[PDB]
C-alpha cells in the first residue's frame, strides 16, 4: 500500500480484505482446504473382523 | 478440495503492471509451463507401492 | 479374497463423512486460513465441523 | 483436473466496473455462497438422482 | 470490443487470446479438463448369481 514494493510475488490468498488494500493478477494455481490424514494400513477390528 | 481460493502476485492500486503481469500468468498457464512448475518439485520422490 | 487383494480403504473419504463421524478429531491451524474460513461459514456440512 | 481455466465475466478495458466485479466476487467467496449456489445449480437438481 | 454490452457475465474461459482485447474480472469458479468414464460395469445383479 506503501509503493515501497513494485511487486509482492508470493503465495498470497487472493481475499476481500487484501484486495480493497491491493491489486491482484489472475491466479496461477488454484487451491483450497483439503484433509490430510494418514495413509491406511493393514489393521482391523475385532467381530468386523469375522 | 473444499474452498477455492487462489493465488496472485500483488501489485498496488492503479499500477500499470498488473495488467501486462496477468496476461504473462495466462500466457504461462496455456502454454503449460505453470503446470511443469509446479510438478517441479510437488513430486519430490513419488510414491513408493510396492505390494 | 480380501486377504489375497488387500484393499486398503480409509474410513473416510469426503467432508461430510469426516463431519458425520466423532471418532477421528478433526484439525486446523489456529488464526490461520482454514480456521477463519470455518468460522462465518454458514454451511451445513462446515458449522458442524466449527461446532 | 488436468488443465485449470477459470471462468470470468466481461468487461471493457476502458471500464472500472472489472475492479468492482472483483470485489463482489471476492465478497461472494468469502461469505461461502458461490458454493451453495454451485451446490443447487449443480448437486440441487442431481440431488435425487444420487448415486 | 464495441460497447454494446459492457458486462458479459456468461462461461467465459479466461485465455490468452482473450484477455489482451478484453478485460476479465478474477475467477468466480475455477475448472479443467478432467475424464468422463462409465463406471465398471459388474455381475453384481442377478439372484442366481451363487
Ligand atoms: C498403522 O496405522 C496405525 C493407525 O492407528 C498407526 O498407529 C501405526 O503406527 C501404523 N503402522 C505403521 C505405519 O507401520
Ligand atoms: C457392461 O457390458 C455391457 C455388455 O458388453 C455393455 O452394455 C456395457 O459396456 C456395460 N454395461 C453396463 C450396464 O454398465
Amino acid at each position: 500500500i506503501d509503493h515501497k514494493a513494485d511487486l509482492a510475488v508470493a503465495p498470497l490468498a487472493i481475499t476481500y480484505v487484501r484486495e480493497k488494500v491491493i491489486d491482484f493478477s489472475k491466479p496461477f494455481m488454484t487451491l483450497g482446504i483439503s484433509i490430510l490424514y494418514r495413509k491406511p494400513n493393514g489393521t482391523n477390528p475385532g467381530v468386523f473382523s469375522f | 478440495l473444499i474452498d477455492s481460493k487462489g493465488y496472485g502476485v500483488g501489485t498496488p492500486m492503479g499500477s500499470p503492471y498488473r495488467d501486462k503481469i496477468t496476461i504473462a500468468i495466462l500466457q504461462l498457464q496455456e502454454e503449460g509451463k505453470l503446470h511443469m512448475m509446479k510438478e517441479k518439485w510437488w513430486r519430490g520422490n513419488g510414491c513408493p507401492e510396492e505390494e | 479374497a480380501f486377504l489375497t487383494v488387500e484393499r486398503m480403504e480409509s474410513p473416510i473419504d469426503s467432508a461430510d463423512d469426516l463431519a458425520k463421524q466423532t471418532k477421528i478429531e478433526y484439525g486446523a491451524v489456529e488464526d490461520g486460513a482454514t480456521m477463519t474460513f470455518f468460522k462465518k461459514s454458514k454451511i451445513s456440512t462446515y458449522d458442524k465441523m466449527w461446532a
